[PDB]
Order: structure tokens, then C-alpha cells, then sequence
């Protein structure tokens, strides 16, 4: 989820 | 006339497309908010 | 022709109830996240 | 015929637009959603 | 709210 | 952003 990553922070919202 | 009737209809029938398209879109944002508030309460509560 | 036409204008009216209705589901879910928002807000900060 | 076709086929193309609006107004609020859950994961976490 | 229950933990989002 | 004036508590999710 958010992206993956790790969570990465939330991704900018998966990138809006 | 006949033939202008049919050329509105066929370019709302696009229209009605993208607004589908546009709907789709909300719909996969949405999910995410659905998402990020489920994280936010599961990290802090 | 003309039955055509008029046959395609109803599927087109058809199809503008179900998008209604798909906009009416969005904005219940939307509700409910601004609810979800309001309810972290208020139980944390 | 052609008239009432003419006329419902501007009718739909009036509600086409309110369902336009429709959106407009769900993005505004989504988009103040996306913004809420920031702020909370940036005040809190 | 959130489906009631009390709250619920939040009834997976009043079921999505 | 949420309405300005400092944050508001919210202002309302915006006035909604
Ligand atoms: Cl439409």
C-alpha cells in the first residue's frame, strides 16, 4: 500500500 | 438534420466516457484516502 | 432511423441514472472519510 | 419527432453538465480530504 | 458514526 | 490551507 517502498512516507499520497 | 442529430449523439456518447474516466479516477483516490486514514489509525491508535 | 436514434437516446438516459448513482455511492464513502478525519483529529489532537 | 428528439437531446446535454459540476464539487472535497490526512500525519507521526 | 457499535475500531470504514 | 486563519481546528473539513 501508499506505494510500497516501505511506506515511503505516504508517497505524496501515491502521488495525488 | 438527421445527420446532425447523430453527430451530438455520438460526441455525448464521448463525453459520457470521459466522465466515466473521471469517475474512475475519483474512485482510485478515494481508495487511497480510505487506505492512509486506516494507517493513521492503526499507527496511532 | 429515427427508431435508432430514439433507442440510443434511451440507453444514453440509462446509462446517465447508473453514473448518478455512482456518484451518489462516491459521496457516501467521501462522507465517511470525512467523518474518519474528523474522528482521528478529535481523539488525538 | 425531430423537435422532441432535438429537445431531449438538449436536456441531456444540460445534465450532463450538472453531473460535470457534480465532480467538480466531489474533487474540492476529496482534495481537502488528501490535504486533512497531511496535516494529520505530518502533526502527529 | 462509523457505522455505530460504539464505534467499532471503525467497522473497516462503515464496510467500505 | 483547511481554510486559512492560522488552521482553524479544521474550519468545519472547510465548511465541508
Ligand atoms: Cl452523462
Amino acid at each position: 500500500g501508499x506505494x510500497g517502498x516501505g511506506x515511503x512516507x505516504x508517497x505524496x499520497x501515491x502521488x495525488x | 438534420r438527421m445527420k446532425q442529430i447523430e453527430d451530438k449523439i455520438e460526441e455525448i456518447e464521448s463525453k459520457q466516457k470521459k466522465i466515466e474516466n473521471e469517475i474512475a479516477r475519483i474512485k482510485k483516490l478515494l481508495q487511497l484516502t480510505v487506505w492512509g486514514i486506516k494507517q493513521l489509525q492503526a499507527r496511532i491508535l
